[PDB]
């Protein structure tokens, strides 16, 4: 049983749901109409694909999804699109004017008047389910309504759904491609309200990202396509234990365990090897030493932040495709030997592993080479309070002279919502430092 | 008395289990239907132990499978000797318990362990004298560790007056799933130590070494794991299985074995050891299967016997062989060893020999031990528990299913009073 319900949030959201979902078809052989061949159950099952996938009694496959926005034009693109027959009308949910960057209209002003609707649509998921094991949220930090919205919507599925698990794939905001002066405002509100609401968030830095499209892919000025394309390789990483199964495959909730020491200290860091352009990977294969050592470079993490500066408190190392236990061994006592590894004295230093078989997919048209393994580490470093240090310093420098925050008191929010999401913020960052500071 | 009931709990409890049955099936000459198809009548002489007689004549397993998942249980069931099985025997939840004793003890284990005690009263019922129960579980998880220290409890309760062992796989950093395997070990122990007679420590840490130095295996698997497991639980099983004087049922082996009720934590040993598959073709000498089944590479239990004394010890000779070769070969041991052996307990080594040699195997010893150097595994357990424990690490997985500190702190004075009573007797 096992599923898993997607909820997709604002442009960020919802334009990296269609990067995901389209890699999830490809990966399973689900075609653009939902109807997948080599699955000989017709209208159920129980295989691993089926806690993303429901099926219709035709033969369709259809995602366990739900995308809202709260203005019209990014779902429209899903609604006349590729994947559109994918997709039943009602799993599709938007409004017609937008929070325009502005977090208080996402959350409340406009945000109020379609949260009723979006949380009967996930409920009509969830009845579909034998055994919901929880929810995944995509959404921006910088957006009103990936912000705002968000926030509102974790709050409400807290309500309704108890503790079942919530895990969010949150984009932080880069100078490059950013839309909004008031991003850090955005990021800062939505972080403190959805803390207590959520079990584990994957951050993606933009700026990470770009960097990665620039300098691996040589890809000169990318676009939200280009990055949309590489963060669905490292989310599939992630979700793969749930969508496949194997022998040395590992479920995602046993890696959470070891990631998550206290409750608010729930934000993982990923790095993804092998990125790399066909031009590149032709005749060079790469191997899982090479891989495995390219999860060690910090040019490779999907934030940026410096663990040979701080702690580690976890490791763990998913890979997948051409790979044996034998190698993995071999390829960490090398690195363990050679690299600047340093745990906090009270979490063992074991690595954690899981393998699956299935080789990583791409997409036609994209720029990654298809490659034989992959792998996606996910450490949990008090270097990742670094991203919250320079969102934290941006926040201060426009929120010491007030600037901008009469949109928000115009909406209706207060001043001491904002000086109450910063200091919990700074408590956080405060928890950071205390878990990498020597037992007595 | 005659009947044993048999519960398996949790992946590795599972695992282990099936194997097991798969073993001790092949000795006792019967197939995956369960049909008897041997030539000796030592092979069915204590059938009764173990198995059920149904109409058929077939043999069924006196054994309840136990999960709250289903995974592992449909591996069992379409595994090799998978038929076997009473499919009745079967108790599964769906939610799992995620590696958190917790779960498996409190709050999802609650809600499966009524339905696995009618199974177990069903099978008590049909027994003309139950002499109790074997568990195989592990410490490490959820399931086996917490759950099946729960169903202990309640089986202790219905069935007070009868024996309750535990073969019980001990987790170590070197074959680990999770950081909180400590946490889930010390929890367990703290129940074992109250409300077990006797269990069987396997060390998963003394199996790893074994497969890496000895076996020559650069990577162990569960399977590699297992082969030694299946091969020890025959071995300490045979006085059971088998016509035979000594430690020949259940309560007899607590009275020979366990001088002081709550050091009843035995360290198994197993000569020769061999890898899967591979076969040894030299039979080894009396004097070989002697040495090497006192040896500390051939425990299942990473304590150097050395650094600790001898309380008991119940040694099993298996094969044809010269019954004067195995007295004059024990006796040696002994006396060339004798400080070792605590000199106040008179002649605390006995010795057993069964003609059947297991599959594959002309000779083999099985070595069961009590010894004070058993407090160097609890030690090992304290620490990476008080490693974490005293930063509250990862505690938030236990206090979210209703669990206090006090209940952490507690498990862990018990254990540390198991490890000074230990010492305790080292030492006198
Ligand atoms: N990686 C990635 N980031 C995006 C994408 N679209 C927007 N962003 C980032 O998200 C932030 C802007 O928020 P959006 O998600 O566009 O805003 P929204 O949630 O639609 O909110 P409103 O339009 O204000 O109602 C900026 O940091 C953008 O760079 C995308 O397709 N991919
Ligand atoms: N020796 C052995 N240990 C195992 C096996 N499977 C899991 N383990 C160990 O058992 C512990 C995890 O418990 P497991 O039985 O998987 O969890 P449960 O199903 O919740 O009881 C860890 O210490 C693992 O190292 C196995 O087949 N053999
Ligand atoms: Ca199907
Ligand atoms: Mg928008
Ligand atoms: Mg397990």
């Amino acid at each position: 049983m096992r599923e898993c319900i997607s909820i997709h949030v604002g442009q960020a959201g919802v334009q990296i749901g269609n990067a995901c979902w389209e890699l999830y078809c490809l990966e399973h052989g689900i075609q653009p109409d939902g109807q997948m061949p080599s699955d000989k159950t017709i209208g159920g099952g129980d295989d691993s694909f089926n806690t993303f996938f429901s099926e219709t009694g035709a033969g369709k496959h259809v995602p366990r999804a739900v995308f809202v926005d709260l203005e019209p034009t990014v779902i429209d693109e899903v609604r006349t699109g590729t994947y559109r027959q994918l997709f039943h009308p009602e799993q599709l949910i938007t409004g017609k004017e937008d929070a325009a960057n502005n977090y208080a209209r996402g959350h409340y002003t406009i945000g109020k008047e379609i949260i009723d609707l979006v949380l009967d649509r996930i409920r009509k998921l969830a009845d579909q389910c034998t055994g919901l094991q929880g929810f995944l949220v995509f959404h921006s930090f910088g957006g009103g309504t990936g912000s705002g919205f968000t926030s509102l919507l974790m709050e409400r599925l807290s309500v309704d759904y108890g503790k079942k698990s919530k895990l969010e794939f949150s984009i932080y905001p880069a100078p490059q491609v950013s839309t909004a002066v008031v991003e850090p405002y955005n990021s800062i509100l939505t972080t403190h309200t959805t803390l207590e609401h959520s079990d584990c968030a994957f951050m993606v830095d933009n700026e990470a990202i770009y960097d990665i499209c620039r300098r691996n892919l040589d890809i000169e000025r990318p676009t939200y396509t280009n990055l949309n394309r590489l963060i669905s390789q490292i989310v599939s990483s992630i979700t793969a234990s749930l969508r496949f199964d194997g022998a040395l495959n590992v479920d995602l909730t046993e890696f959470q365990t070891n990631l998550v020491p206290y409750p608010r200290i729930h934000f993982p860091l990923a790095t993804y090897a092998p990125v790399i352009s066909a031009e590149k990977a032709y005749h060079e294969q790469l191997s899982v030493a090479e891989i495995t050592n390219a999860c060690f470079e910090p040019a490779n993490q999907m934030v940026k932040c410096d663990p040979r500066h701080g702690k580690y408190m976890a490791c763990c190392l998913l890979y997948r495709g051409d790979v044996v236990p034998k190698d993995v061994n071999a390829a960490i006592a090398t690195i363990k030997t050679k690299r600047s590894i340093q745990f906090v004295d009270w979490c063992p230093t074991g690595f954690k592993v899981g393998i699956n078989y299935q080789p990583p997919t791409v997409v036609p048209g994209g720029d990654l080479a298809k490659v034989q393994r992959a792998v996606c580490m996910l450490s949990n470093t008090t270097a990742i309070a670094e991203a919250w240090a320079r969102l934290d310093h941006k926040f201060d420098l426009m929120y010491a002279k007030r600037a901008f925050v009469h949109w928000y008191v115009g909406e209706g929010m207060e001043e001491g919502e904002f000086s109450e999401a910063r200091e919990d913020m700074a408590a956080l960052e405060k928890d950071y430092e205390e878990v990498g500071v020597d037992s007595v | 008395m005659r009947e044993i009931v048999h519960i398996q709990a949790g992946q590795c409890g599972n695992q282990i289990g099936a194997k097991f049955w798969e073993v001790i099936s092949d000795e006792h000459g019967i197939d995956p239907t369960g049909s008897y198809h041997g030539d000796s009548d030592l092979q069915l002489e204590r059938i009764n132990v173990y198995y059920n007689e149904a109409t058929g004549n077939k043999y069924v397993p006196r054994a309840i499978l136990v999960d709250l998942e289903p995974g592992t249980m449909d591996s069992v069931r379409s595994g090799p000797f998978g038929q076997i099985f009473r499919p009745d025997n079967f108790v599964f939840g769906q939610s799992g318990a995620g590696n958190n004793w917790a779960k498996g003890h409190y709050t999802e284990g609650a809600e499966l362990v009524d339905s696995v005690l009618d199974v177990v009263r069903k099978e008590s019922e049909s027994c003309d004298c139950l002499q109790g129960f074997q568990l195989t579980h592990s410490l490490g998880g959820g399931t086996g560790s917490g759950m099946g220290t729960l169903l202990i409890s309640k089986i202790r309760e219905e069935y007070p007056d009868r024996i309750m062992n535990t073969f019980s796989v001990m987790p170590s950093p070197k074959v680990s799933d999770t950081v909180v395997e400590p946490y889930n070990a010390t929890l367990s122990v703290h129940q074992l130590v109250e409300n077990t007679d006797e269990t069987y420590c396997i060390d998963n840490e003394a199996l790893y070494d074994i497969c890496f130095r000895t076996l020559k295996l650069t990577t162990p698997t569960y399977g590699d794991l297992n082969h030694l497991v299946s091969a020890t639980m025959s071995g300490v099983t045979t006085c059971l299985r088998f016509p035979g004087q000594l430690n020949a049922d259940l309560r007899k082996l607590a009275v020979n074995m366990v001088p002081f009720p709550r050091l009843h934590f035995f360290m198994p040993g197993f000569a020769p050891l061999t890898s899967r598959g591979s076969q040894q073709y030299r039979a080894l000498t009396v004097p070989e299967l002697t040495q090497q089944m006192f040896d500390s590479k051939n425990m299942m239990a990473a304590c150097d016997p050395r650094h600790g004394r001898y309380l008991t010890v119940a040694a099993i000779f298996r094969g044809r062989m010269s019954m004067k070769e195995v007295d004059e070969q024990m006796l040696n041991v002994q006396n060339k060893n004798s400080s070792y052996f605590v000199e106040w307990i008179p002649n605390n080594v006995k010795t057993a020999v069964c003609d059947i040699p297991p599959r594959g195997l002309k000779m083999s010893a099985t070595f069961i031990g009590n010894s004070t150097a058993i407090q160097e595994l609890f030690k090992r357990i304290s620490e990476q528990f008080t490693a974490m424990f005293r930063r509250k690490a990862f505690l938030h997985w236990y206090t979210g299913e209703g669990m206090d500190e006090m209940e952490f702190t507690e498990a862990e004075s018990n254990m540390n009073d198991l490890v000074s009573e230990y010492q305790q007797y080292q030492d006198a």
